[PDB]
């Protein structure tokens, strides 16, 4: 709603690969790559986000009713995530973009 | 490196 969680979109912090997919968007050719994926420590999920000239990401603590950020508490991951495409400005960066590779797009 | 950080997306920006 204000927020993301419905009209959002890297919501999917429950099954899919771990590093791999991190490295995967942090390395993608365009910028923009958003995706949350678990870790290999308990209570620990991470955020993949490329910025331009930038990029940095690290675990988070899912709690089963709430889960929380190296610094504030939030609503599932996608509610912080959601934030982050509500208010991303980084040019082609709004949680809703693929990877387009320089090469081929 | 592929599996050990701590502090990752808190605030926008």
């Amino acid at each position: 709603g204000s927020p993301g969680i419905h009209e959002s979109k890297e919501w999917y912090h429950a099954s899919l690969t771990r590093a791999q997919a991190e490295h995967m968007l942090m390395r993608v050719p365009r910028d923009g790559a958003f995706l949350v994926r678990k870790r290999n420590e308990p209570n620990s999920y991470a955020i993949s986000f490329r910025a331009e000239g930038k990029i940095k990401h690290c675990r988070v603590q899912q709690e089963g009713q709430t889960v929380m950020l190296g610094n504030s508490e939030f609503d599932s991951l996608v509610d912080l995530i959601s934030y982050y495409e509500k208010h991303p400005l980084y040019r082609k960066m709004k949680l809703r973009y693929p990877i387009n590779e320089e090469n081929s797009s | 490196d592929t599996e050990v950080y701590e502090s990752p997306y808190a605030d926008p920006e």
